[PDB]
């Protein structure tokens, strides 16, 4: 993607301020997929909820 | 066997050098008598 | 211009009245991250970073426990987004540790003998007036 | 390789305070003479001073009978050249590097097979006391030896870091003085040592 | 009496009288100061202590702050304890350590404070400079010239 | 033997024992975790050192070579944690 | 292509031997116990550039 003589771009000023584009994620069907909808696409979905996973 | 297995271990320690960091905290005290005693040298004491 | 939010949910109630100073502190960090190490020692160049990190964390800390200007929700929002340091706050709520620099300056493992730095020693106990600057941090005596 | 549990050190190097904290570093540096790796011990000799370290291994230290740091003699604190010349003594140890290596292994062989805790091979050649040495020898410390180095930026005239500066802000010795040009090797062998 | 002076690792329990009684005879003159002292290694006698960490560290700290300490040696004379070093300040300061409320508490140095973290480029919490003694020191009008000479004299050699 | 000196002796003794057998100095004590530094800290370090051409950092060249025997670990742990297509 | 996927599947499960009960030794814990290492929380894209810069 970068030509061989191009030095690797410094994250601190090329990428750090750029708003990220929208991911691939599917639009769930609201009235019907409701118990999954709140948390489905999070990184480690229910990590902060003792009722569903044990902890960090 | 204590003499040889120790020397064995020093050889065997070469075989795997990077499997983990060593762990080291035997922070020991030793008491010392400086031989060349004098009233001035140790600021007074016989020992350090 | 302001920092990318990692949360996507809307910010809490009192967000708009803490934004001039919080975004300006983030502008202050971006300067010191880029100033030249030329006229300064190897270890001295890292000192402004520990200082502004202290200042950001102190600012949220004062508005919640002292001035009571901020709810639980906005308080924990600023911690999550990286405006404050969760760990640094916990020492400030302890008895003696209340103007602490860094985690480094109390981390006993980061030293040979396994003790603190002279940073942490009370100024009345040194009795000789040796001006102090910490190599970890630059501090002249927290305690 | 030389692995020792305690450095051979004189009282002036060791410090004015009888409670000492020191760090032991296995094979941290090469010996300034024989180039062999040795265990480096480093300690703070007092309130304000250089935070010293051992410069030569115990092997080289044994042969001359000198402190591992200052290379002044454990019996008198004089320099090596003064002590040997006063007893009309001379060292047969080779000066070229390849022959020094050969000699090094020989002494290694000797100390390992003998008791080895002793100068007595090299001291035995000249055991006699001399009125010259006993008059000159230090009865008391010389802590001024220990004082910090000179600040090079301050000599340049733009001393940043201000009054914090642990290095000394005083005039260095004039370069035209023959006493400045000292060398560890020359002090160890005892050749052209100006202090002597 | 019955115990060799050249002895180690005694397997039984010797009585005081059969272990501490004198070696007989005259001393030889053929032994210098280093040779006569009971050394285990070239410069002296090294033996493993187990002194309690809090007490070592306290006394060590105490000497650096003041210049007196309580003597760590374990024979000397078994008669009376003493301080060491600048013993005059031991009786003066009533023998305190660093880990105590000090006797002297006066003439503290003055520094700024702006403990608010609200004014950008004005906060200085524990990084506060003393107000009197200030940066960018240089020592003289004329010492500079003398150091200029010394550097010039160094240029003449190479 | 003055009662004044006794009271000072009591004060000395009390302080000494309290810190000697203080709870944070018990045999089983393990000091607190190494908690995280600010993220800007490592950012400046990498950007300062650049490509090790500068004179100043020349001490650290030895470490930058010596670290190479753990680079396959770093490569492994990096790709293992790669973000999934639903994550920004 | 189907058939050659089965080949590597069968061989793995056949030549499987149980774990030898080797003693646990955590590499990165031994590292971070030492003064030379520190820890922080960073964007994956920032770290990826750093590893490439370091490896270069
Ligand atoms: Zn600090
Ligand atoms: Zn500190
Ligand atoms: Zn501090």
């Amino acid at each position: 993607p970068f030509d061989d003589e191009e030095p690797p771009l410094d994250y601190a000023d090329n990428i750090l301020d750029v708003e990220p584009l929208e991911a691939i994620q599917l639009e769930l069907d609201p009235e019907e997929d409701a118990p999954v909808l709140d948390w489905f696409y999070d990184h480690q979905p229910l990590r902060d909820s003792r009722k569903y996973v044990n902890g960090s | 066997r204590v003499a040889l297995e120790k020397s064995v271990s020093q050889k065997v320690a070469a075989a795997m050098p990077v499997r983990a960091a060593d762990k080291l905290a035997p922070a020991q005290y030793i008491r010392y008598t400086p031989s060349q005693q004098g009233v001035a040298f140790n600021s007074g004491a016989k020992q350090r | 211009m302001p920092k990318v939010k990692r949360s996507r949910k809307a910010p809490p109630d009192g967000w708009e009245l803490i934004e001039p100073t919080l975004d300006e502190l983030d502008q202050k960090m971006r300067e010191a991250e880029t100033e030249p190490h030329e006229g300064k020692r190897k270890v001295e160049s890292l000192w402004p970073i520990f200082r502004i990190h202290h200042q950001k964390t102190r600012y949220i800390f004062d508005l919640f426990y002292k001035r009571k200007a901020i709810s639980r929700e906005l308080y924990e929002y600023c911690i999550k987004e990286g405006y404050a340091d969760k760990n640094l706050i916990a020492k400030w709520k302890k008895q003696g540790y209340e103007n602490l620099c860094c985690l480094r300056c109390i981390q006993t493992r980061d030293t040979n003998f396994g003790t603190n730095c002279i940073c942490r020693v009370p100024k009345s106990k040194l009795e000789v007036g040796r001006i102090i600057e910490c190599t970890h941090c630059g501090c002249r005596g927290c305690s | 390789w030389e692995d020792a549990d305690f450095p051979i050190l004189c009282q002036t190097c060791l410090g004015e305070n009888p409670y000492i904290r020191m760090t032991k570093e296995k094979y941290g540096k090469e010996c300034k003479i024989c180039a062999r790796p040795f265990t480096v011990f480093r300690w703070c000799p007092g309130v304000r001073m250089r935070f010293k370290k051992t410069e030569v291994c115990q092997t080289c230290s044994k042969l001359k009978n000198v402190c591992q740091t200052c290379l002044l003699d454990l019996e008198y604190g004089l320099p090596i050249q003064v002590r040997d010349a006063g007893l009309s003594f001379k060292d047969d140890m080779p000066k070229s590097d390849v022959n020094k290596e050969y000699y090094t292994q020989n002494m290694e062989r000797e100390i390992s097979n003998s008791d080895g805790t002793r100068p007595v091979g090299m001291l035995g050649k000249a055991t006699s006391t001399s009125d010259m040495l006993l008059k000159l020898a230090r009865t008391t410390p010389y802590y001024k030896r220990n004082r910090p180095h000179i600040c090079s930026f301050w000599v340049k005239g733009e001393c940043k870091r201000g009054e914090e500066c642990p290095y000394r802000h005083e005039k260095p010795t004039d370069p035209d003085d023959p006493l400045a040009d000292q060398n560890i090797k020359d002090r160890y062998y005892g050749i052209n040592d100006p202090v002597a | 009496v019955h115990l060799d002076p050249a002895v180690k690792e005694v397997q039984y329990n010797p009585t005081y009288e059969t272990m501490f009684a004198p070696e007989f005879g005259p001393e030889n003159p053929f032994r210098t100061q280093q040779m006569a002292a009971p050394r285990n290694m070239l410069s002296g006698y090294a033996e493993p202590a187990h002194i309690n960490d809090f007490m070592f560290e306290q006394q060590r700290r105490t000497f650096a702050t003041y210049g007196y300490a309580l003597d760590p040696s374990l024979d000397n004379h078994q008669v009376s304890a003493k301080y060491i070093g600048s013993v005059e300040e031991a009786e003066k300061n009533q023998g305190l350590t660093v880990f105590e409320t000090g006797q002297k508490k006066t003439e503290k140095r003055k520094k700024f404070k702006e403990n608010d973290a609200s004014n950008i480029d004005g906060f200085l919490g524990p990084w506060a400079k003393y107000v009197d003694e200030k940066d960018v020191a240089k020592p003289s009008e004329e010492e500079q010239k003398e150091l200029d000479e010394i550097t010039a004299k160094r240029q003449k050699k190479g | 033997m003055s009662e004044e000196k006794l009271q000072e002796k009591a004060r000395k003794w009390q302080q000494l024992q309290a810190k000697r057998y203080a709870e944070k100095r018990k045999f089983g004590f393990v000091d607190a975790q190494k908690e995280d530094m600010p993220p800007e800290h490592v950012r400046k370090i990498i950007r300062d050192h650049g490509d090790m051409t500068n004179r100043k950092f020349r001490h650290d060249k030895r470490v930058y070579l010596g670290a190479l025997k753990y680079m396959p670990h770093a490569v492994l742990k990096l790709l293992e944690n790669m973000p999934m297509p639903w994550e920004q | 292509s189907y058939q050659k996927l089965l080949k590597y599947y069968v061989l793995n499960a056949l030549k499987h031997r149980p774990p030898k009960a080797q003693k646990k030794r955590y590499l990165f814990r031994s590292f971070k116990a030492t003064k030379f290492f520190q820890s922080t929380k960073l964007d994956w894209v920032e770290v990826g550039l750093q590893v490439c810069r370091q490896g270069y």
